[PDB]
């Protein structure tokens, strides 16, 4: 019904949408499945106090 | 960090354990900064465990 | 005598082919379990740790 947004139960990875068709005695599953692939180290900052 | 999702971070453990206290109970950085033992009271169980 | 000492052989082998059988349905049994608790391992770790 809707994405995940949480532990990967689905497809590994975030999973966008899920499609769901039957299989023979049973229900076959077809995630998709996002996968970042690259990884660049950026300095980051914890935004800014004023 | 409570921010980061699925992402990899670079912080102190105990500052990580204070994003996930300030998640799981409101207190306000005011009050967790206080004794500043709370990490220590941690470890204190961990030892006993 | 061999010919009783055959007769007797047979039975023991009965016996020991059965109780093996049943061991290795209590195995099949436990690797059963042991899926769907290493299935809920997985989804403890991504849960909680």
């Amino acid at each position: 019904k809707a994405q995940s947004k949480r532990s990967g139960f689905c497809g590994q990875g975030t999973h966008i949408v899920s499609f769901v068709v039957n299989a023979p005695n049973g229900l076959y599953f077809m995630h998709v499945g996002y996968y970042p692939s690259n990884h660049i180290e950026v300095v980051s900052a914890y935004g800014l106090c004023d | 960090w409570t921010a980061g999702l699925s992402s990899f971070a670079a912080i102190p453990f105990a500052q990580s354990i204070f994003y996930r206290l300030n998640g799981v109970g409101i207190t306000q950085q005011v009050l967790s900064e206080n004794q500043k033992l709370i990490a220590n009271k941690f470890n204190q169980a961990l030892g006993a465990m | 005598d061999v010919l009783e000492q055959d007769a007797q052989i047979d039975r023991l082998i009965n016996g020991r082919l059965t109780t093996l059988n049943a061991f290795v349905a209590q195995q099949l049994v436990r690797s059963e379990s042991a899926a769907l608790s290493a299935q809920l391992a997985k989804d403890k770790v991504n849960e909680c740790v």
